[PDB]
RNA sequence: UUGAGUGCAGAAGAGGAGAGUGGAAUUCCAUGUGUAGCGGUGAAAUGCGUAGAUAUAUGGAGGAACACCAGUGGCGAAGGCGGCUCUCUGGUCUGUAACUGACGCUGAGGCUCGAAAGCGUGGGGAGCAAACAGGAUUAGAUACCCUGGUAGUCCACGCCGUAAACGAUGAGUGCUAAGUGUUGGAGGGUUUCCGCCCUUCAGUGCUGCAGCAAACGCAUUAAGCACUCCGCCUGGGGAGU
RNA sequence: CAUGUCCAGGUUGAAGGUGCGGUAAAACGCACUGGAGGACCGAACCCACGUACGUUGAAAAGUGCGGGGAUGAGGUGUGGG
RNA sequence: AGUCGGGACCUAAGCCGAGGCCGAUAGGCGUAGGCGAUGGACAACAGGUUGAUAUUCCUGUACCAGUUGUUUUUGUUUGA
RNA sequence: UCUCGUUAAGGAACUCGGCAAAAUGACCCCGUAACUUCGGGAGAAGGGGUGCUGACUUCGGUCAGCCGCAGUGAAUAGGCCCAAGCGACUGUUUAUCAAAAACACAGGUCUCUGCAAAAUCGUAAGAUGAAGUAUAGGGGCUGACGCCUGCCCGGUGCUGGA
């Protein structure tokens, strides 16, 4: 669920954060760990790309699973476990020859599960099959996009993707976020959907946790000197003089498209609807 | 809730002798299980309402069964809640 | 052991919750045909249309309500419940007369449920429609009429606690002429009765005698005759302020 | 950015748990335990709000007396962009 | 100074980068491999001595890794 | 002139402004309002005791007696109350004339982006966004919380059109 801290300092009025009631253990598999760094927002050249980043706990980067490509050998999943990276939690499997490796954790499973993903799997939480053999209608995810790439589609918490219907080739899909499309019908997925479904509803409440997790204050626009942002300048509090509000490069911030208008997927994409 | 099965069968482990349907022993040991079952059933759809009215009319009903008993003796009421195990 | 309750044997039901599913219709979309109108009114106008409309045919999408059966029929304590199937689940009625032996009734404070409108959080959105816009009628029309349209109407979990929430008729129980239909039963004769006739239990409507009523009318489903327990009233306004 | 390091002393009592009581089971009340916090008072440390002097100054930004934070959006050392 | 801090050990941020991929010249970036303590890992203690040095000189008691000499088990298969 | 100590009677009449000084300050005990987001205001206010000797100490303390003008006898150690504006708060800011009503800030809302994602550094290879994948990532305005958030699309942008 998630808790509601009694306001007792005004940094603590209304707070919330997860229960954590249902992640098993707090001690990771030693074998699956790999370090990190914290960028910063910075390249090679040593310059910020992306503002807004850098400066907070530590990290150690665990190697999920993405392409479940063993097949014909039951998993049995042991511990969920939390996971700083992504935003959503983790489960950990043995097979039975001996090896181990990460699971994401749909919105369902349980310890004791027994999963299986070859081409002619059954279809319950879990199993991971080639798109072509999942029947209509379903709510699947880890979607690939190349066939043997591993996942790259839906992958984070509380998202659904149904599947509308097959062709020929390729087999269509109804995103998240309402837009349709079509991919490869030998891509690799599994079925339902992601699991921490409440990790939109937390009011994080104090200055410091938002600075906890990396991020950084991002001054307002219109505060800045007229030579270092467009909107800047002005002597009182100033509304937008220029037209069409801008960024602090140009580049107008509402209303404006930005797909690259010969891209090589038009072909695939059926009604844009939500962006 | 209970079906005959072991609606018959415990009003033979509180009998007071052969055929016993009426003993105020056996009446209320019977509501206790089947409202013990409906508890049940409201943990699992807990917007039935018009169910956990005839809850509520058995439980009476076996609060006024439980008085009457008292009122006559107190050894059989005593010694049953304590066969029972109940009466907070 | 007559009231109450339990056992045993049977009966009906849009009583409730959860999980899926069906067709018809309106609308948007795709395509073929197709030519100048469609729609609206007391009369007209606003409007959509030659960026090919209305019409018409094929398929797709999506949400909502369930045509006929439908009945002064059924069930529920009241608010109320009507597409179909499944899992959980309450209550009522007739028969028998195993069993306990008055265990009953009502019930201030308390607790539960509680149409529609309304609030919060997250979804969903086909029709319909407060606000709003435009068109009309009118001395004037921020209204009735017409063309659009937002919240809302639906789903999950919370909140509020109100109606002409009505039969304007508190609840328990017993007694006092008839006739007439109808839902569900149990018995007896005729019997192919499963198609009649007779007796009885339970609801449910219409007419009507005593009695009552200031008249209007009510009358075994009393507003008659009587006991028990609760609630409420005492001139109209000021004001449920 | 990577790797270490420092914070005398004292106070307050959230969540949770346990045990009683109340109920058909429950909301719920009382105790004991429990130790959350950009929590509190205050030295080291970090700052720089008022004032007086100093202003060819002891000093090319201080001093005296007062002041704020002090387990955190903390202070700093070494090697780095 | 065998014993303490560092080298004849390991790596973090970062840097250099055989081949290699780009670029008017200059050069830019990067694989394999390396370099890099603020970290890891590792064998000595007490007392005395001078004008100045002292886990270094001296006394006493130890420890690490090796080399030679008389001092105790043989199919390189591998029961050595 | 600077750094200190003391003062009769009056006690803010000085002054732009009680700036500066003066006053309170420790431990134990009694007691404590409006207001409210129910946690607080609260050390609210306003009061009392403290030394030494003996006796009893159940255990803490209680009794009796002695002295001084003064018993945490020196140094260390909150002045308080009644109303209004601004800002929610803890923070941050012009090294060296401004520390705020300025910025940050948790929450709100619009908008972009289907992954070789948009965006940015670079001529390019290469990078960061990220070993992330719409409950995610960038951009613009507003700034806890409560009640709310009306009218206009003619003009200028943006998106769609053929």
């Amino acid at each position: 669920a998630i808790k509601k801290y009694k306001p007792t300092t005004n940094g603590r009025r209304n707070m919330t954060s997860s229960d954590f009631a249902e992640i098993t253990t707090s001690t990771p598999e030693k074998s699956l760990l790999q370090p990190l760094k914290n960028n910063a927002g910075r390249n090679n050249n040593g310059r910020i790309t992306v503002r807004h980043q850098g400066g907070g706990h530590k990290r150690q980067y665990r190697v999920i699973d993405f392409k479940r490509n063993k097949d014909n050998v039951a998993a049995v999943v042991k511990t969920i476990e939390y996971d700083p990276n992504r935003s959503a939690n983790i489960a950990l499997v043995h097979y039975e020859d001996g090896v181990k490796a990460y699971i994401l954790a749909p919105k369902g499973l349980e310890v004791g599960m027994r999963l299986v993903s070859g081409p002619e799997a059954d279809i319950k939480v879990g199993n991971a099959l080639p798109l072509e053999n999942i029947p209509v209608g379903t709510v699947i995810h880890n979607i690939e996009m190349k066939p043997g790439k591993g996942g790259q589609l839906i992958r984070s918490a509380g998202t659904s993707a149904q599947v509308l219907g097959k062709e020929g080739k390729y087999v269509l899909i109804r995103l998240n976020s309402g837009e349709v499309r079509m991919i490869l019908a030998t891509c690799r997925a599994t079925i339902g959907s992601v699991g921490n479904e409440q990790h939109e509803l937390i009011n994080i409440g104090k200055a410091g946790r938002s600075r906890w997790m990396r991020k950084r204050p991002t001054v307002r626009g219109s505060v800045m000197n007229p030579n270092d942002h467009p909107h800047g300048g002005g002597e009182g509090k100033t509304p937008i003089g220029r037209k069409a509000p801008v960024s602090p490069w140009g580049q107008p911030a509402i209303g404006y498209k930005t797909r690259n208008k010969k891209a090589k997927s038009d072909k695939l994409i059926v009604r844009r609807r939500t962006k | 809730a209970i079906s005959q099965e072991r609606k018959n069968e415990i009003i033979k482990e509180y009998a007071r002798h052969e055929g016993d349907t009426g003993s105020p022993e056996v009446q209320i040991a019977v509501l206790t299980e089947d409202i013990n079952q409906l508890n049940e059933h409201a943990r699992t759809h807990k917007k039935d309402h018009h169910s956990y009215r005839g809850l509520m009319k058995k439980i009476g009903h076996r609060r006024n069964l439980l008085a009457y008993l008292r009122k006559t003796d107190i050894q059989r009421y005593r010694e049953l809640i304590q066969r029972l195990g109940l009466r907070r």
